């Protein structure tokens, strides 16, 4: 769950 | 070139033609043909999780990713695959799991190539540096620095007090601390350490391949022979353990843990072992079934009409490869925490009333068909995420199923059943309190993420009450379903059928917008509504007795339509600020009896005293802990405050929540009833005389029921926005009081909604999509919340700034201005075919289709409610577009962008922290110590004309 | 010639203007007042001839021909003259025209009074009566009775004086329309001037002239100022018309009459023909009459009348009519079911009567009046200086110099003789009945004959009248209870520390606010207190707008038979409802408001219904509403723009549409509903003190607190409505017909800015340099019509320039001459010398500086500033040095930028309204939709 670069 | 698959098994509404195969390596890789896809993609999955790293640096794998995606020695450029990636209409992103780790992206139409050897060249042979390695922890320490205060700690907690020699309790993210200071304290190197990493691990044959190609399946079978062929086996095999990491040392044990927002929840945690194997029983989705299930006469209802709890989640949690878990997740009421022992008496009462009848054949038959039903319809996927889901599941099973999982099921065993029924003994519970009233009584305390927790390790006087004598309560096992559906027809196209939703029905209560769909032909049809009152919004109290309402409406009718939501009948009935909305989507079958039930259980509608009065205090400490909640969005909620006509603070309604009694709420629901106006629209497969049946049927039952009059045309009105004045500087800053950290968000104002306007900041915010990720975040290092767009309001739009950090918030602000004029630098120098390829880019962003059929009703629903009715926007507006020069584009910056700009509207929120290359000259700033007298002398902007 | 007469006059001891009454050897009454310290002085003469003494062949000659005397003098023969000596010098005059009297008068700006006097004085040497006065004079006389047609008052005293005698000259027609000023003269010949000449000669200059001068100079300067200009007027002796029989001479006596109405209305009239009584000033029977019927109290008449729920209200009392006889009069309001029972009600006044006429005369009745207008005498306020020379020249004819000010606060002797032949008057033999309802229809056939109402002869037969005579008991009437309410304090109280000059805020919190003022300048024992109580919920929906009014209502009438006997005693009060919120005012003595005030709070907090007043209230105003189709078509139009030039806006449709809703348990739930959050908002003024102030309003927020437990609301949700913004270029119009009036109205509004202190003065300085030559040629020369008005607009902040005409025009034909008005004043603008400009603006100067005459005016002005929330106290001084330092250039660029035809600001909007018979403006919301909308004025 550790994404790159957040969302949105 | 080892195995080639002839046909896998596919669901019949699809047309990809697919294709398995396994190269010289052992790979396995997977094949999509698409010849109508516009965004084309691939991913990868190194089968290396987080749970392989060394034990003196901690989070090798996560800084791996991270680190990989700077740095080729092929492309020595630092951007290159993400400036390639970004010129055609891509995005790349990537993340570790336990066991894996998934790396993917999605490309334009039919560059394929020049990024799929960007993507490649990933594991061929990367390239690190000095200056990388200098500036990425900081991106990584903000990263562990936004989960400090996230209560997402208690997964942590739940490594932690297990087996301290298991690999298990290993922590995933790094600190700066484990990765940078730990290391050069004790002298040990980490760029070695990275390639060491890297050449044991993820050169094997491990990863698994998958792309989504535009033009054959055999164009490009030929074209990923050729091209991932180096990366080279290294024999590794994969790292497994069968012990699994709860020791009966921390077995029947109680943990008390303090939380930071207010919160009240009950962990009851099972050990299992692996049911992983068995894929086509699934004894673990059946006892999830039969055991979380809400509705009449089940463990939830039970629970719900003692007072004690509001939700339970059941099911079966998975882990690592050698054990797994399982879990009844519950949450508390005030009065909850008394009476836990009875809860997990309750709990055990209901297991072994399933245990006393066990096995069930008409359940697993039902399941079956559900999920077969369920499986035939699959709706249409976007390409990108998919073919990372696709290749994230490819490890398990053979070709011939990697489609079909968790979809089709062969066999009902009861063995299985009996084994995974046999191990939920309370001999081999874990149960986890949390709660804000253990705020003194906590011993010990988390390293890692700082949380206070005990050790009250359960007395056998409470085990031998639950497993000593458990007949029954008055549970029962759920009835047969009446929702799953039976009609699967495709109606025929209407002679008479239009392209985007007509107007069909006009009055001065309702009004429609039909339209039959033409592209997808799924028996499913999406159906919403949007109810309007003005008297929802119209002080404190008002609206915060509609939200009361409405969420009793919801917990009232849960009982009834969880067997609509598990048949593939799904509803959302929540609140707005005009009046209260409705959406409810699905099967086309079982619409009419869903919505209607809605209708008469909404105006007839009576009070359970106790149900209000959790239901008040469940809300009252969902209003108060906004406090404990991030810097930037506390930014964002403030900016829209100031800038809307009215708007009432989350101090306001937490005030006059010690005022709202049961009849002043009993006499409200006829006072918002009583007047009130429909707007609404249906979509997908339904014909034109049963759309005027659908509407019929619910403004009839609102007539019979609620004698609703219609509104008055001159009291349907919406919202303005402050008009800022020609040259402004506004700030006013705010403190947050939990996070350690800064946020801002600074609002450059254009313009209201035009035609010819919305492509100026839609190319200008393009055109600084790349470069902005680039300065603030990979070079300059200001944090890991970096957004810069266009925001749209109540139609006027503004170009903005959200960025989050440890900075104080006015050095972002200077360079953000700092970044304005490098970039409209930038921008004077550049040639003309960037300007042409990012037009194109964004001709190709916007002119995009939707696949799915909610994709399309929340396109139209998204502009139906904003009174604009430009259904035709997509065409018009891009057919504008492709005519624009580079002048244009610097013109639209001078007087509106600039800070020389003689029409510059500029306004900035800063929210600092608990304890707080060349900026030009800023205009001193003017304070807002007041918000509604700052709102009062400004003009406000007029509302946008249908079209 | 110059003969004098005059001694001491009694004046109340608060009054410091100097008097003097005299008599010219002419015949000429002379009053002269003398006040050093009035801003502007006025003079007034009054003749006492009236339409009485009209020609039998011309209707109305002495209105048309008071119209006729204003133009030329042989001393200034120009046409205007004297209406531009009283436009650069401030001056405004008006005339009336009664049965027996014709009323001049005038003011000017500090001292013209030479000036102004000698265009006031050579009226009566030298008129001059020229074509263009004439044929305009006969337009102004024909638009005056044609804006009289619908008018009921009017209309219903036309039906009174000629269903009588048509041969006695009460039967007379007053006004004179187009017919007999111009029509049936030229057709038989007959020379309108010579017989204007023939009565103005023989008429006017005989006797009984009424010159009065407020002045401002001495007891003497406007003494031999006034005695050299009327020397001119040369007696004729000729005799005093007065009338020695009744009209009603028993050939109309017990009779009905079925009046048909245009406005829905219901109304029921006793008349009886009474001898004089004018000459018994001393005990005054009539008005004792008036006291003793239109009392309003426990076990009144109008009591059992409202407990039957046949009448809403009464009035009764003496009205005198010619110098002969006079009249007695009851007029009673009438419900639904009131219509039924006529007779009923009759009888009970007559019940009533004989009640009166079992206990007898009453002494301590007498004596209490006597006491309470001997307190209203000693009081008084300074009246306005144009006017008060009128009233007191009106009322010179009938009273000896001494009596000219104790004109009726004074009563010497008791009379019960007269009490016991007034009340053998009041008899079932004498009574005149007369009937107006709408459901006459079909079925009054005898026409009136000039305005066209009507009406039936219908006697009324025998069986009702002796059922009136014979039949005579008691019920439940009883004489009045003694009031209490009598004040009994008189004392002044000295200023303190606190010795400011402009209301101070002396508390603020968030439930209220209060400003606070203690009286320097009058030192009466008066006070004044207004009260703003502000709540979202009045004027969300058409139906709270419904039920805020219907709560209003209902508790007024809920307090009248409390409040009346207080009101009597010199306390009144309003209760009324704004947009925002509601609005308290209570003005008179300091002695007994506190009682009152407290009960008023006490009482709209704990609030009940009764069901048949409900219902009749509820009946009245739905009537009320559906009534306003029938008005004037500028009042339509000036409704039109208030609708478009605000935020929110609910028209009289909706607001009949919403009624129906409204229901008891519903109306019941919305009292607390709007009572439970609020805001309140106060000024308070008069002889008072501070602790006290504080204490009145504690109180009243205490008593609303511990009643409907009152909270105070969040100040973010004190929101006021805004006004939406024109485009820079483009002129709005649209249309609403009328139904009655065949008459077409238009209003031409301009949207200049927000009030900066620059803009008022753009605005107002040009709006005069725009007024009186206005005057001068759209309704003297282009003869467009009576109702023709130009000037400043001030509303939500935002200033603007209009022109309300109503004329029967095409309404874009009156718009284009209008723009052609316009241009003549750019023109007229250049051409302008240094003089008149110069006169102009102090003209401006001296109309805007004045001070305050009542703590009611001063309080009225500093109210209509605080609920602005502009709170510029002193914006008068600071406004007037600021308007000093302008010059005929800056007007010049204002006119260009924002009110030229080719102008880059013109922000112009009309409303037409046409009779019976640029953009569009189709809905009024999409027209609001894409305007902008204003900010609101920042507080001081």
């Amino acid at each position: 769950c550790s994404l790159y670069q957040l969302e949105n | 070139i080892k195995r080639i698959g002839n046909h896998i098994t596919k669901s019949p509404e699809d047309k990809r033609e697919y294709r398995g195969l396994e190269l010289a390596n052992g790979i396995k890789v997977l094949l999509i043909s698409d010849p109508t896809t516009d965004k084309s993609s691939a991913a990868l999955d190194v089968h290396i999780g987080s749970l392989s790293d060394p034990p003196n640096i901690a989070g090798l794998s996560h800084f791996l990713e991270h680190m990989l995606f700077l740095g080729t020695k092929k492309y020595p450029k630092e951007n290159e695959y993400s400036q390639f990636l970004s010129e055609h209409a891509g995005s790349s992103n990537a993340f570790t799991s336990g066991e894996h780790t998934n790396y993917y992206f999605d490309v334009s139409h039919e560059h394929l190539e020049g990024a799929l050897d960007r993507f490649a060249q990933f594991f061929l042979s990367p390239l690190f540096d000095e200056s990388a390695k200098d500036r990425e922890v900081n991106a990584v320490d903000s990263e562990h620095e936004k989960n400090v205060m996230n209560d997402a700690r208690l997964f942590q907690l739940e490594k932690a007090t297990g087996n301290p020699k298991h690999p298990f309790s290993k922590f995933g993210t790094g600190n700066k601390y484990t990765l940078e200071t730990r290391p050069n304290q004790e002298g040990i190197d980490v760029r070695q350490e990275l390639l060491k990493f890297h050449s044991a691990y993820y050169s094997s044959n491990l990863m698994a391949v998958v792309v989504l190609g535009r033009e054959s399946l055999d164009d490009l079978t030929n074209l990923v022979v050729k091209l991932f062929s180096e990366v080279e086996n290294k024999n590794v095999p994969l790292p497994e353990f069968p012990e699994h990491p709860f020791q009966e040392e921390h077995l029947k044990q109680l943990y008390k843990i303090v939380p930071i927002k207010d919160i009240r929840n009950l962990y009851v945690t099972f050990p299992i072992p692996d049911l992983q194997k068995y894929y086509k029983s699934n004894p673990g989705h059946y006892l999830g079934h039969l055991i979380g299930h809400e509705g009449p006469g089940s463990l939830l209802s039970e629970l719900k009409s003692k007072g004690w709890v509001n939700t339970l989640v059941g099911g079966q949690k998975e882990g690592a490869r050698g054990f797994m878990f399982f879990i009844i997740n519950v949450d508390l009421t005030e009065e909850g925490l008394l009476h836990v022992e009875d809860i997990i008496l309750h709990m055990f009462q209901y297991i072994q009333k399933l245990r006393a009848e066990g096995p069930q054949e008409w359940v697993f038959q039902e399941l079956k068909d559900l999920n077969a039903v369920a499986f035939r319809f699959k709706d249409k996927e976007r390409p990108r995420g998919y073919t990372s889901k696709i290749a994230g599941i490819l490890h398990y099973y053979p070709l011939e199923e990697v489609l079909t999982a968790e979809y089709l099921l062969e066999e009902f065993r009861p063995d299985l059943i009996e084994m995974v029924l046999d191990k939920l003994r309370p001999e081999n519970v874990r149960v986890a309190i949390v709660s804000k009233s253990f705020e003194g009584k906590t011993d010990r305390t988390e390293e890692w993420y700082g949380t206070q927790y005990k050790q009250e390790a359960i007395p056998d006087e409470v085990i031998k009450k639950w497993q000593n004598a458990d007949l029954n309560g008055k549970f029962k096992l759920p009835t047969k379903n009446e929702f799953i559906p039976t009609n699967f027809e495709i109606l025929p196209l209407e002679k008479e059928a239009t392209p985007y939703p007509a107007l069909i029905k006009d009055t001065a209560m309702s009004k429609l917008w039909f339209k039959q769909d033409d592209k997808f032909f799924l028996p499913k049809a999406n159906l919403n509504f949007e109810f309007f009152s003005p008297f929802a919004y119209v002080d404190p109290l008002h609206s915060n007795m509609a939200y009361l309402y409405l969420e009793l409406l919801k917990d009232s009718l849960n009982e009834y339509a969880y067997a609509a939501e598990l048949a593939g009948l799904s509803y959302d009935l929540q609140n707005t600020i005009y009046g209260m909305y409705l959406s409810v989507k699905g099967y086309n079958d079982k619409q009419p009896i869903l919505l209607k039930k809605i209708i008469e259980k909404m105006a007839t509608f009576e009070i359970d005293e106790k149900r209000f009065e959790i239901i008040k205090e469940a809300y009252m400490r969902s209003l108060n802990n906004f406090r404990a909640e991030q810097p930037h969005q506390h930014a964002m909620y403030y900016l829209r405050l100031l800038m809307t006509e009215v708007a009432w603070t989350k101090d306001e309604l937490k005030e006059a929540l010690d005022d709202v009694t049961l009849p002043r709420l009993k006499a409200f629901i006829p006072q918002l009833l009583s007047r009130l106006h429909i707007e609404a629209l249906l979509h997908g497969n339904i014909t034109k005389q049963a759309a005027l049946g659908i509407m019929q049927m619910v403004e009839d039952t609102l007539i019979e029921h609620a004698h609703t009059k219609p509104l008055l045309p001159s009291q349907l009105v919406r919202y303005r926005e402050v008009q800022l004045p020609d040259r402004g500087w506004f700030v006013y800053q705010q403190r947050n009081e939990v996070h350690n950290n800064s946020g801002i968000e600074i609002y450059y104002q254009t313009d209201m909604q035009s035609t010819s306007e919305n492509m100026f900041l839609e190319l200008f915010a393009q055109i600084i999509s790349e470069p902005a990720f680039n300065t603030l975040r990979t070079k300059e290092q200001l944090g890991y919340i970096v957004f810069s767009g266009p925001r749209r309001a109540n139609g006027i739009q503004g170009l903005r700034f959200i960025i989050q950090s440890e900075k104080p918030p006015h050095y972002l602000e200077s360079r953000v201005e700092a970044f304005l004029i490098t970039m409209e630098k930038s921008i004077e120098d550049m040639t003309e075919e960037a300007f042409q390829k990012h037009i194109q880019a964004l001709a190709i962003r916007r002119l995009d289709k939707p696949k799915k059929l909610s994709a399309e009703s929340a396109k139209y629903w998204g502009e139906i409610i904003s009174q604009q009715y430009n259904f035709d926007r997509d065409n018009t507006e891009v057919a504008y577009l492709k005519t624009l020069t580079k002048e244009d584009i610097i013109k639209f910056y001078k007087e509106m962008l600039a800070v020389d700009a003689p029409r510059r509207h500029k306004v900035s929120v800063h929210v600092l922290a608990r304890e707080m290359s060349q900026a030009p000259a800023l205009p001193q700033p003017e304070v807002i110590q007041n918000m509604t007298e700052f709102k009062r002398g400004l003009p406000l902007f007029p509302l946008v004309k249908p079209h």
